[PDB]
RNA sequence: UAACGAGAUUCCCACUGUCCCUAUCUACUAUCUAGCGAAACCACAGCCAAGGGAACGGGCUUGGCAGAAUCAGCGGGGAAAG
RNA sequence: UGCUGUAAAGCUGGGUCGAACGGCCUCUAGUGCAGAUCUUGGUGGUAGUAGCAAAUAUUCAAAUGAGAACUUUGAAGACUGAAGUGGGGAAAGGUUCCAUGUCAACAGCAGUUGGACAUGGGUUAGUCGAUCCUAAGAGAUGGGGAAGCUCCGUUUCAACGUGCUUGAUUUUUCAGGCCAACCAUCGAAAGGGAAUCCGGUUAAAAUUCCGGAACUUGGAUAUGGAUUCUUCACGGCAACGUAACUGAAUGUGGAGACGUCGGCGUGAGCCCUGGGAGGAGUUAUCUUUUCUUCUUAACAGCUUAUCACCCUGGAAUUGGUUUAUCCGGAGAUGGGGUCUUAUGGCUGGAAGAGCGCGGUAAUUUUGCCGCGUCCGGUGCGCUUACGACGGUCCUUGAAAAUCCACAGGAAGGAAUAGUUUUCAUGCCAAGUCGUACUCAUAACCGCAGCAGGUCUCCAAGGUUAACAGCCUCUAGUUGAUAGAAUAAUGUAGAUAAGGGAAGUCGGCAAAAUAGAUCCGUAACUUCGGGAUAAGGAUUGGCUCUAAGGAUCGGUAACGAUCAACUUAGAACUGGUACGGACAAGGGGAAUCUGACUGUCUAAUUAAAACAUAGCAUUG
RNA sequence: AAUAGGGUGAAGCCAGAGGAAACUCUGGUGGAGGCUCGUAGCGGUUCUGACGUGCAAAUCGAUCGUCGAAUUUGGGUAUAGG
RNA sequence: GCGAGAGACCGAUAGCGAACAAGUACAGUGAUGGAAAGAUGAAAAGAACUUUGAAAAGAGAGUGAAAAAGUACGUGAAAUUG
RNA sequence: AAACUUUCAACAACGGAUCUCUUGGUUCUCGCAUCGAUGAAGAACGCAGCGAAAUGCGAUACGUAAUAUGAAUUGCAGAUAUUCGUGAAUCAUCGAAUCUUUGAACGCACAUUGCGCCCUCUGGUAUUCCGGAGGGCAUGCCUGUUUGAGCGUCGU
């Protein structure tokens, strides 16, 4: 009754893909993501889930801009172009 | 279903292209460690969760 | 224990009223210049059934005194009101069934319905089928009128409060037995989720103060103090007396 | 006998998913989807169906000439003939009685 | 308390393998073969009688005895398994 | 291979192996395993054992191949039996679709086969959906709470328009005229809603492509027609008609827009059937025979209706009238008309299409020619749509976008010319996303190719009350490891002398009854029931008889023609059979208990428990 | 959005008979009901049947309750751990 | 976080979960949960060719210091097995 | 006596222990201060002559410019590629750029590749309609500008 026969009536997704994190944690009826908290301004994160922070944090993606801030700082945040040596 | 969203159809397009065997000229490269594509997926066995 | 059904009704999740089919709120006109100083005339267009109400409602069309417009009002139909009847409302309106008059303009003994508790609230008293308000007397010095409510209580209202002359239509509804659970189901299907009722003595001690025991019994007096708290007020609240009512009160 | 299928994705016998069974020039039997039946224009006074006015689905009234949607009379496509007749007589008699009540009133506004 | 009841109970008619008291028949197994091929469980293991013993032994003591490898059944024991 | 030590252990011979390691004096510790139902990994006995047994069932030959119970083709035998094992979809899956190749692993036997493996191919829209609307509801803003994450509120204590409409101006400035109750937004691939059909075509797509024929919306815009000198049309007593035939602000209405059941009527598709023109089958005998083709889309015109309405007239001797008794001096019957066009007919679309035959071309891309495609009938038939009615409720059975009409009379209009795109014709455009396939005893969820679960459309012949059961046509499958035997014990199913519950806690299980027609039917009762009470008789086949109707023709009470299955009776007849398979109540006399219909412990309790109407009390 | 085919035969209506009246009786018609037999459906009584390392972590077979409403059901939506 | 230097630290069941396409594969509606997996050889020199086989393979041969290193790859213990 | 069972040895299996490594981990110390509306962290989808992943990048897409260096890349192929040279390869360096759809995410909306409006240019006989290109339109708050509102209020 409550096992195999009832498990056959599962064809209505409670969650769909999230637009912020793309993870399929976006609750359809609540219009909220259970993973990242979208559409709230802040990202959902808790100190009681330290392993969850590992999965989605700085360094787990591309860091396409923070990659180069260290290299730009070491040169004093240069403006201009390089001069060819004589 | 036949009636699907663009976002759904776009995820299913990527899933087809990642579902291909290893090109064999890759096994001849120097210091190569990949023997086969380890991320294969069959439709009946593992679901996409899309 | 657990939160009892008494306390679950206040949150109002599944206990709100089913209002899809209702035909509008039944109210008198807003008290305006015409009603305060003279009278305005309207015509009854419809007499319709309002789901959840025993009294039929009347749709009465009035003219807007200030702009070229028609105003549709939802009145509670008094018995004898018909479609095409002219309804006159105001201080100078005449004493005819269906007319809306201030209480001071009605002689003693006048049977009036949909009476205003306060001047301009558009009707509070005697709105259910077969019910009405009797005018007991007037106090012109204090500008007050004494009325008798359907419960038998006497109330003092401003003589400027309005009411509709006659008895609310649809009376005698209670005289027929429902005869069926299905009839009560259909009765409450367009009112609210309050039926059927499980007896509290038939529950477990979590569910109700009356639950539990190796026989079904209340165990303590079912008359509960007025100063008791929510979750305790199950039974006869602040009962002045109990038992079969014998004689006059 | 040949059996038919719906021609659209709706598989349910709803009010807008009604079909007829039609034989085609190919000697076939296909389903033909039937639109919802039109309702008659009715009088604003008595509620009866107005004569002389085409029965169309509301957007289709835009696509027909004016003679199909009206009758050459006052309140032509709005009220029926009998309800217009009562308006004329009531307006005439009541306004006539308004004059008598005025002349009568002026008789009591100058002697008592 | 009429009507109703997959509610509990007693009696009567009809009916019958429920029984006296069992017999016979059919299909699928079981059985044998080709292919395929698990699991529970397992201190070591596996014949009895008495004795004593943690007071009901497969093992100890004293007797009876004791001959390869096995197949189908079976449900006494393993104070069987869970 | 041995030696040393009581021992923990140390050293050594031989084999294997390939890059580091030891003795002694000290330091240091994550330092010694047989157990912890220890942890992780690996391997046994059991054991070639249990088993691979639901869904009726397969067989012969040929081809392919190294290999065939299982692949392909042919022949046969079967099943699902239109409430399908058929043909589609919604959810869900995501390439499972199609072609070619292919068999290491998977398909609990096999495999040359596959939803497996590999390489490629494949989804075409102004008209089908989404998109738009609002539903229950969700939720910004102004504000008000809260330390705050945030909560409340959505007509709300707000100075809330990214307003429109014109004459314009080309001066990219303007002049004004009206309004702003309500109005952020999201919320339906089953509600509402602009518009497409037929024939053909692919290996796989088609209401999407090709051919033809249409339609809607938005824009531009000319010609014809129409109108005006009585400026913004005529006709009809009227209902109202038409090719058109000004109309601002504002207002009023209508459509969108609505439960359920009952019988009736009409149509459509299907079923049934006659003639004729073809084709196929049977032919020992018979059969003017059995089977089969003979079709007509969206769209345009004319015509077509119950209801409703108009004119005439004035009604008791009351008449008209439905299967169902409702209407009429508030105007019936009669006579004459108007309207809706649901539905049918004719014509165009359109025979040029499709279908069925016959004759020819050819490896042949692909064909070419000829003929026919016609005229009816029937009905308590089945399904479905609509219509006019009737019943029912202490139940009266959404909203909005959107479209139209009317009221109003602002403004602008002619004569040598003026207006209008609601009349006809013509020109341009319609973007975005989905579109393959499964929808299930193998494409979804149950760990799986699981006897479970999962919403819906179409529905042939016979028997019959029946869409039940049984047989068959179209379509689809023949899938489920197999072979040989037929012990015990089983599982599922049968029968049984005489007795008939003696068995057992207990008639548990089985048996008996069963359809229909006719007869007969008790106590008790809330008068409705009990009741199919109980208890009896009949039932096949064949040959007849009688009754029950329609349309025409003027004691027409008659003739002519046509037509559906219902009922009743009689004779004969037979191994006394006959609802012959299927289908299908056992009954009676009482007690306890709950009034009844209904509900719950998904997965051990369905009850006397819960609920209920009714009664009463309390605020 | 879905729900074969029968039985029974409530109001209302038509006709006839009896009666002084108040009224009564008979034959039709009609098609009511949380009525009834019984399919699909929904449920799950009994065999305390099968299976019980199953087809299945609740199924299979027969038997059975109910089957036009307090009915069954898709989707949307609301209610969230004292 | 960025950049460096170290250690009486661990040495692939240890040390971070991760020495490897590791927060990967995979599970769950979701929050979350979360592995296994290093080593041929100095160098592919990764076995040409003949022969049996439908093929996988086998037997010769060949490369290599070694095939007692053949990718099911250094050494190759025990259970278990011929 | 065979077979069978058990024990032992040799060889071969099963399996992956032991030994030896180690671009990894862990801990300690030293030095530094550098994310984002000038659009970050993160996500999705794409990009190579032949790529699935990892790594890199964004329609200029395993990268463009610049500076330095000085002859490669490499599994195969190939220059309309290069060698006493503005010249191979190079995240060597890096100061100039590109940066799809998003995301605090900003026209509104978003389970939709949904729906607007403004300016300039352009095509279709167009101030109004349809198509294309480029540039714009969020909220709170601050300073200032302009236009306003209120018998709150001063003057004539
Ligand atoms: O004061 C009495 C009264 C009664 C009632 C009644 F209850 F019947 F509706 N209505 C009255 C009315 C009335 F409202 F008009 F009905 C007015 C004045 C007196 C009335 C008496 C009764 C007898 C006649 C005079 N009025
Ligand atoms: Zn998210
Ligand atoms: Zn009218």
């Amino acid at each position: 009754g409550k096992g195999t026969p009832s498990l056959g009536k599962r064809h209505n997704k409670s969650h769909t893909l999230c637009n912020r994190c793309g993870r399929r944690s976006f609750h359809v009826q609540k219009k909220t993501c259970s993973s990242c908290g979208y559409p709230a301004a802040k990202m959902r994160s808790h100190n009681w889930a330290l392993k969850a922070k590992r999965r989605r944090t700085t360094g787990t993606g591309r860091m396409a801009y923070l990659k180069h801030v260290t290299r730009r700082f070491k040169n004093g945040f240069q403006t201009g172009v390089a001069k060819a040596q004589t | 279903p036949s009636q699907k969203s663009f976002r759904t159809k776009q995820k299913l397009a990527k899933a087809q292209k990642q579902n291909r065997p290893l090109p064999q000229w890759i096994r001849l490269r120097t210091d190569n460690k990949i023997r086969y594509n380890a991320k294969r997926r069959h439709w009946r066995r593992t679901k996409l969760g899309i | 224990g657990r939160v009892i059904r008494n306390q679950r009704k206040g949150a109002g999740s599944i206990f709100t009223s089913h209002t899809r089919l209702r035909k509008g709120a039944a109210k008198l006109r807003t008290l305006d210049y015409a009603e305060r100083h003279g009278y305005i005339r309207g015509v009854v267009k419809q007499i319709i059934h309002d789901p959840g109400r025993g009294a039929p409602l009347a749709k009465v069309a009035f003219r807007d005194p200030y702009k070229y417009k028609l105003r549709e009002e939802t009145f509670i139909a008094n018995e004898g009101v018909y479609t095409g009847q002219f309804i006159y409302a105001g201080k100078k309106a005449s004493l005819n069934v269906g007319n809306i008059l201030p209480l001071g303009a009605c002689p003693e003994g006048t049977i009036v319905s949909n009476v205003e508790e306060k001047v301009g609230d558009r009707g509070a008293l005697g709105r259910t089928s077969g019910n009405y308000v009797i005018i007991i007397g007037h106090n012109p010095d204090e500008n007050k009128t004494r009325v008798k409510l359907p419960s038998g209580a006497k109330k003092i209202i401003s003589s400027d409060a309005r009411g509709v002359i006659g008895v609310v239509a649809g009376g005698g509804r209670i005289d027929k037995p429902l005869l069926k659970a299905g009839r009560a189901f259909h009765k409450y299907k367009v009112k609210r989720n309050s039926w059927p009722k499980t007896r509290g003595v038939a529950m477990n001690p979590v569910d109700h103060p009356h639950g539990g025991g190796n026989h079904q019994h209340i165990g303590k007096a079912s008359t509960i103090s007025r100063g008791a708290v929510s979750g305790q007020k199950a039974g006869l609240i602040a009962a002045r007396r109990t038992g079969l009512l014998r004689g006059t009160q | 006998a040949q059996r038919v299928t719906y021609r659209r994705r709706n598989p349910y016998n709803t009010r807008s998913n009604k079909i007829k069974v039609v034989k085609t020039p190919g000697g076939k039997l296909v389903a033909q989807h039937v639109k919802k039946a039109a309702s008659r224009v009715k009088c604003g006074d008595c509620g009866s169906a107005l004569a002389g006015i085409s029965t169309l689905r509301p957007r289709q009234y835009a696509q027909v000439s004016k003679t199909h949607k009206t009758v050459q009379r006052a309140y032509g496509g709005s009220r029926c003939a009998n309800c217009v007749k009562e308006r004329i007589v009531r307006a005439f008699l009541i306004e006539e009685q308004k004059i008598v009540k005025r002349v009568l009133k002026e008789q009591q506004d100058k002697e008592k």
